[PDB]
């Protein structure tokens, strides 16, 4: 099988730092570290992990010895050389068979290569190893499998990494792993004989997308290329006045639920750290928007409805709910885009001898349609009497939320204020304290114009934007042009670089040289992008100046233009065909030859009559 | 494929979840697998229609090329078709078009008609071809010159309407006998 | 007859999840619902390349018209190539190119003027903004003209012999005489009415030009093919503003408004909507490609029959007793002159 | 030889939502998933 | 019991089928077995 | 562009009540009202 895996691997032909020994820098740990060493009998004992490597953060120790290993997760202090001096709050000791295995054929020449890879995905410490006799005279190029030994859940934070030495009276090959897609070839017996990366070379990527090891001659579409934006531009409106959330959260007479006070918030900058400050929060249920991401969106209008209410009705207050308050006093819309706030208040709604100023309604003719106020004192009819008064079968509509300093949490005077938003396509006026960066044109940038997130290239334009116009679109309803909030000018929006990369190669049994064709893109654009390192493709094919070609199908990189004409072998597009021809061998691009250039000898009185014939047998399938 | 469900194994999910909540994941899995099966069936139907077209073309090619001679150009291979032989192939057929292809040619001369005695002569079948000195009549797809006699050519004309007419004598086997 | 449509290489990842890693991760849970679509579109494009190859590249050798043009009085300037024109196309071929408007040329490399669009960005730029690109045909509309010119020059100086083996020259009056002999009328008729036949042919060739000039749309089949392509693509791109039962239609807006563990519901809804729309588009494109394959196989056999010889089949090479036919290149199609 | 078959012009709007305004409004959120069907069937009938 | 349709519950891996002896080359850490299409093919017996 | 919109509009060739002045009856409000006056 040719199973394809996506996992943390050591990149092929990557950077590996080779050390020496004769003090022990702490190499950083991230996404796993690949380790290798060659030694005669033994000089490396173990490795030390953790953060800050002191008696304040849980740490690791993988020290080996003659017969076992001494795994533990503890909080050592230091040794500066008996490798620790503290085991105070330390558990999870582990001992098993030794990782190191050394064999010699009656000679010390067999310096077996010991290979190790560790990683800490979702804790669950993984340790993989393999001892190969390839002797270590050079860092070898043969394929070597790596099998796991133990796999144990530390579940701690690891950022730094160190190593241990031995005593005595060329090693430390360290690599770093990265998330890559790998295609591994499994032998008939289950071992892994061969594997190739999918983000190293164009031929490697084709080999990945057509999963196999032999790539037949032709042209293969593999992926797309995109110019990732360089800078991030945020252009918020020209307003700096802080919103009056202070003045709605500093109030002393939050009206009752039967009459929900409704304030409007407009023409201000909304920072919600002031929301957090004046709030021993108890209920931060937000539905339309995530509370953590609240400073980065621009709202056309904000409504602040505030009312004191009992504890359980706080849980009542939510889109699509039921109860005497959610039915007769305050109903939120089912498609509510907003968030609710509730913090306890036993100091302003309570006093000795009690307080009964607050009110609520349990008696209404029908349910309350959403965001409606129903201040009215009409006695609910019972039976069939037009009775107007209090008493039996003649009930007052609104009852009292009497609040005293001594109730349970279910009966305590909770303070509830809701925030109503409207995030649609409209000229926004209220949003976060995010600063307004500069504006740079003719460059791939992520724009955040007045809450309109996106990416692309912007420049000057000659639209005829009417004074109320703010946006721009097309018959397909896609945002085209935006007006600058702090400049009042018109800028168009461009796709980032969208295209598609196709690799032109002969059969791998013939050669490994490849050509790259970027479809439908001017080749100056990719050349400057590859020079600034802003292309999503991580395989950087060489460009020596002689291999560049503006085709009508895009631009070709890796093959040179010969002005001859042949029956071609690999179609490209727009009358251009690439081939693997001798120079001593290279890939060449040439215009198609439609055939042999022939001229007939037509005349007034000339006839050509065949004096002979042949019999040919063709085949049709 | 999980299709957005907790897991992609029915035997696992049924034994892992009690049905009232397991039904959500199961319904997701049906929603995914049904659509995948519909895609497979649609592609198979389209490929079956294409193979129908190819097989009808193969059937008419067999009935024409094999069971007779076809006057259609290039249909039974390139060149003047003569026969064909069918061969069985796995999930297909292979035809062996045997075709007549002309060869080495010589530029001679030609005349639309020959005026013997005030009458234009036209070859009954073939071309009036001249070696260069003595006019002849031969076939079309092969060179086989013959003496211009009154049987190889039919006569109707007035020696004054045809353009490019070349003077020559036509023979008759009747005056001699 | 239509010969091919526009080639597309729609990219599912970008089309469904515009540069969103979370959306890509969610889409990875749907298996190979994308590789199948990419393979189908690539197969369609390669198939249509093969289609144009079959229709036009019927001659291995390129013939060229003799420098002098006197074919017995028959006037062939209208279909023979014009050296003066930069595109080397006949006047009858130029009208067909002028009367067909392609929404997306493809060989434009239009990136660089989306910023330069100044006014509202057009349909092509909008498509580029959302993951839909068009590949150009392998055979240029200029080299197809070379193929057509070769096929035309071979059938008026060599008769039908160049369609079978080596090209053998024959005077045009004699070729006409043999085409006449193929339908049961003797050659003396032509050799006696040569001038009248030449005048009739010249008048007919002259009058078909005006018939194509003044007609509203006689090329309606090719225009219908182009319109169907553009309309299917526009209906696809219009599905990117459909909420599909989600709170909003903008992935960038949604990812920035809702935290992932809740947003994943809306992302999944958008995934199911856009995947099904893309499946519908791919299925319809496959059906249309099969139809175009059928029509262009008909065109190929028509070329090999009527152009490379005389056909005894009634009405197949035009109405009446067929004599000849002259191919003409058209945008995404071919035009025969029976 | 078959020459033609029955021509159908089914109506998605009511076929999905029998005279129901709420269902029609919800269906409007699916985009032009109906105009495509009507166009395909109309083209089939005209071609027939 | 081998060579008989049985429901297996190997180490929590539910399923049904017929099991028998094999000549696999299971490495010591190997526990499961799959195929090219990612379907469980062979299992290692926990107690043998 | 030929953008198509669904929104409250004044119907084409609809009934429009033309008043005069020389008292000011209240007109009902529903789904919006189109107002015009020349002076
Ligand atoms: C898979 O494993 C088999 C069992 O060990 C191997 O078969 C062996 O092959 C050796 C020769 O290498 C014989 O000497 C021995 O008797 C046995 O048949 C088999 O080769 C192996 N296949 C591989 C590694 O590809
Ligand atoms: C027509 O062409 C034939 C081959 O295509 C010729 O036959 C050849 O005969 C020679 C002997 O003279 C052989 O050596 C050769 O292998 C082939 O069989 C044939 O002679 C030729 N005839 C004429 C009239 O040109
Ligand atoms: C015209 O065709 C004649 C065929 O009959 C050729 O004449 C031949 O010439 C030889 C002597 O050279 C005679 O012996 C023979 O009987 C025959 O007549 C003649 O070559 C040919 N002319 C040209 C120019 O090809
Ligand atoms: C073929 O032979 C005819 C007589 O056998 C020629 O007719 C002659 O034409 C000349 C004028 O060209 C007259 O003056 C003469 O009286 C006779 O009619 C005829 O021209 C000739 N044609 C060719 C092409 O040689
Ligand atoms: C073949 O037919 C051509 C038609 O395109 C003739 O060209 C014409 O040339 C005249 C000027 O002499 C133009 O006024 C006219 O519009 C047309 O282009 C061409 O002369 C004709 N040639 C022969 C030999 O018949
Ligand atoms: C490895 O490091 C050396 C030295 O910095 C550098 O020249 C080389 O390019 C690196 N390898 C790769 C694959 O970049
Ligand atoms: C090595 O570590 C093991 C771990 O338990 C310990 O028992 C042993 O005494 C240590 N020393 C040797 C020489 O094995
Ligand atoms: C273990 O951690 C607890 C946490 O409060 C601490 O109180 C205690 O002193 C620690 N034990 C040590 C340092 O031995
Ligand atoms: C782990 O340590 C790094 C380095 O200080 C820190 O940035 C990160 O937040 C830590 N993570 C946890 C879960 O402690
Ligand atoms: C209310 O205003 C007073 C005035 O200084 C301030 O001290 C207090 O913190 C405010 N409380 C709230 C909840 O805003
Ligand atoms: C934005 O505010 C600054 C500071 O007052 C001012 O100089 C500038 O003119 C303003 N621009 C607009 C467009 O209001
Ligand atoms: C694309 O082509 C060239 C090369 O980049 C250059 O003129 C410019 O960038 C573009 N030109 C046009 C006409 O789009
Ligand atoms: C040879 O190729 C060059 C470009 O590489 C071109 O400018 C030149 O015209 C070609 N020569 C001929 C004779 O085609
Ligand atoms: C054919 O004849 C015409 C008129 O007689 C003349 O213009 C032309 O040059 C001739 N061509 C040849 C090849 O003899
Ligand atoms: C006959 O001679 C002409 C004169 O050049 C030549 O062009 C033509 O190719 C010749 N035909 C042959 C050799 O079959
Ligand atoms: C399982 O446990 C039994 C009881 O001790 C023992 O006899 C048997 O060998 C064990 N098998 C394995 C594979 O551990
Ligand atoms: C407008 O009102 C008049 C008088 O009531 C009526 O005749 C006319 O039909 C109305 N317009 C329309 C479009 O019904």
């Amino acid at each position: 099988v040719l199973h394809l895996t996506q996992d943390l691997f050591l990149p092929f032909f990557s950077n590996v730092t080779w050390f020496h020994a004769i003090d022990n820098p702490v190499l950083p740990f991230n996404d796993g570290v690949y380790f290798a060493s060659t030694e005669k009998s033994n000089i490396i004992r173990g490795w030390i992990f953790g953060t800050t490597l002191d008696s304040k953060t849980q740490s690791l120790l993988i020290v080996n010895n003659a017969t076992n290993v001494f795994i533990k997760v503890c909080e050592f202090q230091f040794c500066n050389d008996g490798v620790y001096s503290s085991a105070n709050n330390c558990t999870f000791e582990y001992v098993s068979q030794p990782f190191l295995m050394d064999l010699e054929g009656k000679q010390g020449n067999f310096k077996n290569l010991r290979e190790f890879v560790f990683k800490n995905i979702d804790g669950y410490f993984k340790i993989y190893s393999k001892h190969t006799p390839i002797i270590g005279r050079d860092f070898p190029q043969g394929f070597s499998a790596l099998e796991p030994l133990v796999d144990l859940p530390i579940g701690i934070n690891i950022t730094r990494f160190q190593t241990l030495l031995a005593l005595n009276r060329a090693d430390y090959y360290v690599g770093y792993l990265q998330p890559r897609t790998f295609l591994l070839k499994y032998n008939e017996n289950g071992t892994i004989t061969d594997a190739v990366d999918c983000a190293l070379d164009p031929l490697s990527e084709t080999k990945c997308t057509l999963k196999s090891f032999t790539v037949e001659k032709g042209i293969y579409q593999t992926s797309n290329f995109r110019v990732q934006p360089t800078e991030s531009i945020v252009r918020f409106p020209n307003v700096t006045n802080l919103c009056p959330f202070h003045e709605v959260f500093n109030a002393t007479r939050f009206a009752s639920v039967y009459a929900w006070n409704r304030k409007r918030i407009s023409n201000c900058v909304a920072d919600y750290s002031v929301l957090y400050n004046f709030a021993p929060f108890f209920a931060f249920k937000c539905y339309g928007v995530s509370p953590t991401k609240l400073n980065d969106l621009c709202f056309t209008n904000v409504y602040a409805d505030s009312f004191v209410i009992k504890g359980n009705e706080v849980s009542q207050i939510a889109p699509g709910q039921t109860g005497n308050i959610a039915d007769y006093n305050y109903k939120l819309p089912d498609d509510f885009t907003g968030c609710v706030i509730a913090w306890n208040s036993n100091k302003l709604d309570s006093k000795h001898s009690g307080n009964y100023d607050y009110w609520y309604r349990l008696f209404r003719k029908s349910k309350l349609k959403p965001f409606e106020r129903d201040i009215s004192t009409e006695i609910y009819q019972a039976g069939n009497k037009p009775c107007k008064g209090k008493g039996p079968n003649c009930y007052f509509p609104l009852q009292s939320y009497g609040f005293r300093p001594t109730y349970g949490v279910g009966h305590q005077p909770y303070r509830v204020v809701v925030l109503s938003f409207e995030l649609l396509h409209a000229p926004a006026t209220v949003c976060g304290p995010k600063k307004s960066t500069n504006l740079v044109k003719n460059k791939c940038v992520n724009f955040n114009f007045n809450g309109l997130t996106g990416t692309g290239v912007l420049t000057k334009s000659n639209k005829k934007f009417l004074p109320f116009q703010q946006f721009g679109r097309d018959i397909v309803d896609t945002t085209d042009a935006v007006r600058d909030p702090q400049t009042l000018e018109i800028l168009d929006i461009t796709p980032c670089s969208f295209g598609g990369v196709s690799v032109i190669t002969p059969g791998t049994n013939t050669s490994n040289q490849v050509a790259v064709l970027y479809q439908g893109v001017n080749c100056t654009e990719v050349s400057v992008a590859i020079h600034a390192d802003q292309l999503t493709p991580t395989w950087r094919v060489y460009s020596t100046g002689s291999n560049v070609f503006q085709t009508r199908a895009g631009c070709l990189i890796g093959a040179e233009y010969v002005n001859n004409s042949y029956e071609c072998d690999i179609p490209i597009g727009a009358g251009i065909c690439a081939s693997y021809q001798t120079q001593s061998q290279s890939i060449i691009a040439y215009t198609m030859s439609l055939g042999a250039e022939n001229s007939v000898a037509y005349s007034n009185n000339s006839i050509a009559i065949p004096t002979n014939f042949t019999i040919s047998v063709t085949t049709e399938i | 494929s999980k299709f957005g469900a907790i897991s992609s194994v029915l035997n696992d999910i049924l034994s892992r979840l009690d049905p009232p909540e397991a039904e959500v994941q199961i319904d997701r899995l049906i929603t995914g697998r049904l659509q995948s099966l519909q895609t497979y069936v649609t592609q198979q139907l389209i490929r079956a229609a294409e193979i129908r077209a190819s097989a009808n073309l193969a059937a008419t090619k067999m009935s024409e090329c094999v069971l007779g001679q076809s006057k259609r150009v290039d249909f039974c291979g390139k060149g003047y078709h003569l026969m064909s032989f069918p061969q069985s192939a796995p999930h297909g057929v292979v035809f062996l078009h045997v075709t007549y292809v002309p060869a080495q040619e010589k530029n001679f001369t030609t005349a639309p008609a020959i005026c013997h005695d005030g009458k234009a002569h036209f070859p009954r079948e073939g071309v009036f071809v001249s070696n260069g000195t003595h006019w002849f009549v031969t076939q079309r797809n092969f060179y086989e010159p013959q003496i211009i006699t009154t049987d190889n050519t039919f006569v109707s004309g007035n020696c004054d309407v045809v353009i490019g007419i070349v003077n020559n004598t036509v023979y008759d086997p009747l005056q001699l006998e | 007859l239509p010969v091919s449509m526009t080639k597309t290489s729609v990219d599912c990842t970008m089309y469904i999840c515009g540069d969103s890693t979370e959306c890509s991760n969610l889409l990875l849970q749907y298996g190979s619902f994308c590789t199948q679509l990419k393979r189908a579109l690539t197969g369609i494009a390669v198939e249509q390349d093969k289609n144009t190859q079959e229709v036009f590249a019927q001659v291995k050798q390129i013939y060229k018209t003799p420098p002098i043009k006197y074919f017995g009085g028959f006037n062939f300037s209208q279909i023979l190539p014009d050296p003066s024109k930069p595109s080397k196309r006949s006047p009858i071929e130029d009208l067909l190119f002028n009367k067909v408007t392609l929404a997306d040329a493809g060989f434009i490399k239009q990136y660089g003027d989306c910023l330069g669009d100044i006014a509202a960005r057009d349909l092509i730029c909008a498509q580029k903004f959302n993951g839909l690109t068009v590949l150009p045909p392998l055979l240029t509309d200029e080299m197809i003209a070379q193929y057509t010119s070769a096929l035309l020059a071979g059938t008026i100086t060599s008769g039908w012999t160049f369609g079978a083996g080596p090209a053998l020259q024959i005077p045009f009056p004699m070729q006409m005489a043999y085409r006449f002999n193929g339908i049961g009328v003797t050659q003396n008729v032509l050799y006696e009415n040569q001038k009248l036949i030449a005048n009739q042919f010249n008048s007919a060739i002259g009058k078909i030009q005006d018939s194509l000039f003044s007609t509203p749309s006689a090329l309606g089949k090719l225009q219908d093919v182009v319109n169907h392509n553009a309309q299917a693509l526009n209906t696809l791109v219009k599905q990117l503003s459909s909420k599909f039962g989600a709170i909003s239609s903008v992935l960038n807006d949604i990812l920035s408004r809702l935290d992932p563990p809740e947003a994943e519901v809306q992302i999944d809804r958008l995934i199911t909507g856009r995947l099904q729309s893309l499946q519908t588009y791919v299925t319809q494109q496959l059906i249309r490609a099969a139809e175009i394959r059928a029509s262009a196989n008909l065109a190929a056999t028509k070329m090999s029959e009527c152009v490379l010889g005389q056909s005894k089949r009634v009405d197949f090479c035009g109405k009446g007793y067929h004599l000849m036919s002259f191919p003409q290149s058209a945008p995404h199609g071919v035009v025969f002159l029976h």
